[PDB]
């Protein structure tokens, strides 16, 4: 069993550049034919593989970003940096760090090769704008009587930086029905989002809504009071 | 106070062929025991001297050539043999004594997306003389025409690396070969065997 | 890049030739330079090659009756060949390996016009000229053909034409084939309306360069 | 460079039954280069067969792949409730080496109607000088819905965002929510607005409104 | 003993279409393979190198993919200069192994047509010294593939046929083809009546031709 971790800055300002660091355990950058490996996973996209740095220092590197990315690695610290520059709002991905290795058995034949433990992976984005706290908006049950005991209410935090922010409704006393949907880049670049809770009409006055959104690069730490509103 | 035969035969590294690796061995005792005790080695093979013999017999400036090259090219590293790395590369003179180990190492010189740091000549106007090394990069001219240091038509790069990948089949993929010396001299003979 | 050949000709098996190739712009000692035959109607076959440093190697087929070597004094290869056989009757090219501007390694990237060895003891004589008329109908369509068969000859091009070349639309020659009696034969025809086979009177000239032969035979409808 | 065409895009079958996947080359390459990777609802993707026939380590033997020339198919024959999952094709046969697209592997269900409810801006957002109104559709599949936004029924277009979540963990529908942002000048210029939607599960599409100056 | 084999052995395409000729080998030879075009009366001139380069002078539309032991080659726009044959030829076995492939023709695909079939006898100048030639013409047929018999009395004449065609023409695109039987006195004169049997794709049935030895 092998671990890796990535570290480094998640947030990283547009035409500049970036440094990664994977620590991994379980195993050293000696051993024949193993090697570390970058991929980054853009937001709602495939995987793209970026690096591969051997055991016997020789690098690897795709040939549309070979000219901006570098890859260096410490066997002392078991430590692998890759150096990113030339930023673009577009690079904004979650940046994995992998344990690369093949499969020979007696006779050098290669039963093919393999990615195998990937680290956690790092969020990192590319953009101007700077923190921000968000703002709430509550989101009121329409004007029903029953309908069977069907309706939603909900909080929208809005105008936010960075990702993420954490809602809880109810203090973990609701979350029957909770939808938090993921984050919308808004148009300049910006964060928001929506959650809702699926109640029943016939406890509307009775059962309290809170909605507690925590973001901690703002470090906001709002409990909104959701209530219905009338005509 | 034994030979280092271990890094010759261990080295992470071998050299290409073109510049393959020298190194004089002499003054110690060399037990030629381990070299056959390794199990993979694919040719331990020589003509001048019985194998059981290398440790009954004590020699003088003993020589260690290390390079890589394809699986079927081994056939040319032998006395009389003509071809690309015979002729450009490696040449074997016709009363060599010694011999040549050569071992499959796809394992270690070979990867996914191809190795490209080993290398060997190509071009050559003559042929090389017996242990001859030449590590010249200049833009060999193949035509009438000077194209003064620029290449082209007619106007090549001499070397040429080997696209080692592990998928290749058994004839080109990396063979690492050892070739061994025995330079008997009139001089106090170093290299005994146990 | 040019590379002239010569040599060519007609042989009796077991016999033996030399074949000569002359190149320009390039150095024939400083390139790996191969000889490879094509035999009429099959693939292209790869014989010899000879390497910058003077190595030479062959094909099974050839070995020790072929030789390669080189005239570094005029820039030319040469290629001896002893001891032919039948199987050696075929277009040799004089070819560069290992060139080419992005240095295409292991291919020919240069080749000759190559030269036509031939290797048979078909004892060069002429072609006889027969005659070939349709069948005696009217119109039938308006459509009639009318040929020139040549027969037992060696060797190779022969001409043939209609009218000394005053008629040269709808003449179809076919290549000759090679008889069991090592003699070569064709056949010539052309298609004619049938009100045309009378008011037009027509020749088939066949010119055999090697033997000499000069004959123009009347090509006429028959009385059956 | 080597493309890789996984099929199909999208892919739904209830626990049970058989799966397959296929992945084209636009090259050729040996079948030996191709491997299969599996990544479920944010995580990291974990190997899944190497070699194009080689199973990984600890993968069960539900697993199997068969390769050939530049056609690799990937086989799940008992897929369970815990095999849903978005699988890549990638290859080591030409630097860069690439993955596939995916193909989001989906829990079958039934067909169900999404509840559509609208929920206006807060007084603070009135105040803010940005007003947002939110759209959303809960409890729907398969995933395909199309949402309209009218302004006084009239259509709206570049001016809204959409965010659809993940299936949920006990029911497998599916939920979504589309914000329409405005400023007072386009707030307070009209009174209607509304959401007509047009989903598989809906024999017709629906509109449904609300007024700000009534409420 | 790379043994080296080409699909298909001859393909017909028109101008402009997209057209793939694969080479297949006995065993993988990695990239080391190369494509050369050779047209009638002319030397072989190389297309691609290393199975993926282009050469330098070679229009773009010529391209070469593939590795190990399938190799493909694919033009986009088959220009009407573009019809030769093509030969892919390997470098892998050995210096005495660089084997060639069979080659693959590619000509101009037209519509199909039938030939006019002729039957020509025995003429009596060439026959009165015992060497008789006897000849069935097909005359502008198009695909190349066509079958030809001989009967005599309904016997079945087969063994000592030659069979001469022409290649496409460049005002028609269709072929001509030459059956001819040699005999000598005897091994005519003796017999009856004589026909050839023609099968063409472009018939709807194969067409008998019958000349009586007696009557012309
Ligand atoms: C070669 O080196 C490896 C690693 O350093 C070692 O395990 C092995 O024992 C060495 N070979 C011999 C013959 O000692």
């Amino acid at each position: 069993q092998i671990t890796l971790k990535e570290s480094g800055p998640t947030l990283v300002k547009p035409t500049q550049t970036l440094t990664l660091t994977c620590t991994f355990s379980g195993f050293s950058l000696s051993t024949s034919g193993v090697g570390v490996a970058w991929i980054r996973q853009p937001p709602g996209k495939a995987l793209e593989w970026l690096a591969l740095i051997y055991w016997d220092n020789d690098k690897r590197s795709s040939p549309s970003l070979n000219n901006r990315l570098t890859i260096t690695k410490d066997t002392s610290k078991n430590q692998v940096v890759l150096t990113m520059t030339n930023m673009d709002p577009e690079d904004t991905a979650t940046y994995y760090c992998a344990h690369f290795f093949s499969h020979y058995d007696s006779s050098n034949y290669y039963y093919g090769s393999w990615f195998d433990p990937w680290g956690q992976g790092t969020l990192v984005t590319v953009s101007s704008a700077s923190t921000k706290g968000p703002s709430v908006f509550p989101l009121a049950p329409s004007s029903k009587s029953t309908s069977g005991g069907t309706a939603a209410l909900g909080c929208l935090v809005k105008d936010y930086f960075p990702e993420p922010v954490t809602v809880s409704w109810n203090s973990g006393a609701l979350t029957s029905g909770v939808h938090t949907f993921p984050a919308v880049l808004q148009s300049s670049g910006l964060y928001s989002l929506s959650s809702v809770v699926t109640v029943p009409s016939s406890s509307l006055g009775t059962q309290t809504y809170i909605c507690n959104v925590n973001h901690k690069p703002s470090n906001t730490k709002v409990d909104k009071r959701v209530e219905p509103k009338s005509c | 106070n034994l030979c280092p035969f271990d890094e010759v035969f261990n080295a992470t590294r071998f050299a290409s062929v073109y510049a393959w690796n020298r190194k004089r061995i002499s003054n110690c005792v060399a037990d030629y025991s381990v070299l056959y005790n390794f199990a993979p080695f694919f040719a331990f093979k020589c003509y001048g001297v019985s194998p059981t013999k290398l440790n009954d017999l004590c020699f003088t400036n003993v020589y260690a050539d290390s390079f890589v090259i394809r699986g079927n090219e081994v056939s040319q590293i032998a006395p009389g043999q003509t071809g690309n790395i015979a002729d450009y590369n490696y040449k074997l003179p016709d009363d060599f004594t010694g011999c040549v180990i050569a071992w499959n190492s796809n394992k270690l010189d070979s990867k996914v997306g191809g190795n490209y740091n080993y290398r060997y000549r190509l071009f050559r106007k003559s042929n090389l003389k017996p242990f001859e090394r030449d590590i010249s990069t200049e833009i060999y001219q193949a035509g009438n025409k000077p194209c003064n240091g620029v290449a082209g038509v007619n106007c090549y790069f001499p070397l040429q690396s080997y696209g080692f990948r592990p998928t290749y089949g058994v004839g080109h993929q990396p063979y690492r070969v050892v070739v061994l010396s025995f330079e008997l001299l009139h001089a106090p003979a170093t290299v005994c065997g146990p | 890049v040019q590379l002239v050949e010569s040599g060519g000709g007609l042989v009796q098996p077991g016999g033996s030739l030399r074949l000569s190739c002359a190149a320009s712009e390039i150095t024939v000692s400083s390139n790996y330079m191969n000889w490879v035959r094509q035999a009429p109607g099959k693939g292209l076959e790869w014989v010899s090659v000879v390497y910058p440093g003077g190595s030479t190697f062959y094909t099974d087929s050839v070995k020790g009756r072929f030789t390669i070597s080189r005239d570094n004094s005029k820039n030319t290869l040469y290629l001896q060949m002893n001891s032919l056989r039948a199987e050696d009757t075929a277009v040799y090219y004089c070819a560069r390996e290992s060139g080419g501007f992005p240095l295409a390694e292991g291919a020919f990237d240069i080749w000759g016009q190559g030269t036509m060895v031939t290797v048979s003891s078909a004892s060069t004589k002429g072609p006889s000229v027969f005659p070939l008329a349709p069948s005696s109908k009217s119109t039938s369509g308006g459509t009639a053909a009318l040929g020139c068969l040549v027969k037992d000859y060696f060797p190779e091009p022969v001409t043939v034409s209609w009218n000394s070349g005053a008629l040269t639309s709808g003449v179809h020659t076919f290549p000759a084939v090679l008889q069991s009696s090592g003699l070569y034969s064709l056949s010539s025809v052309v298609t004619v309306p049938s009100s045309s086979l009378g008011t037009q009177t027509y020749i088939c000239n066949v010119n055999h360069k090697p033997s000499n032969t000069k004959v123009d035979k009347r090509v006429e409808p028959k009385s059956c | 460079e080597i493309v890789l065409t996984q099929s199909p895009g999208t892919l739904s079958l209830s626990p049970g039954e058989r799966a397959t996947l296929s992945c084209r080359a636009s090259q050729s390459f040996d079948s030996r280069y191709l491997g299969w990777y599996q990544q479920k609802s944010g995580q990291a993707p974990r190997l899944l067969i190497y070699g194009a026939s080689s199973r990984a380590t600890g993968i069960p033997d539900r697993f199997s792949g068969s390769g050939s020339g530049t056609d690799f198919t990937l086989t799940i024959s008992r897929l369970e409730p815990e095999d849903f999952a978005v699988y890549y094709c990638q290859q080591f046969g030409d630097s860069p080496f690439t993955f596939g697209q995916g193909t989001k592997l989906e829990i079958k269900r039934t067909v169900a109607a999404p509840s559509v409810f609208i929920f206006p801006p807060s007084d603070e957002q009135l105040k803010s000088g940005t007003a947002s109104v939110v759209c959303l559709l809960n409890n729907f599949y398969p995933r395909e819905a199309k949402v309209q936004w009218k302004v006084d029924n009239a259509l709206q277009s570049g001016n809204s965002q959409e965010s659809v979540t993940e299936q949920d963990s006990k029911d497998s529908t599916y939920s979504l929510s589309s914000t329409l942002t405005l400023s007072k000048a386009d707030y307070e210029k009209h009174k209607v607005y509304a959401c007509e939607v047009t989903h598989q599960g809906l024999s017709s599409p629906v509109t449904k409104s609300f007024n700000r100056g009534e409420c």
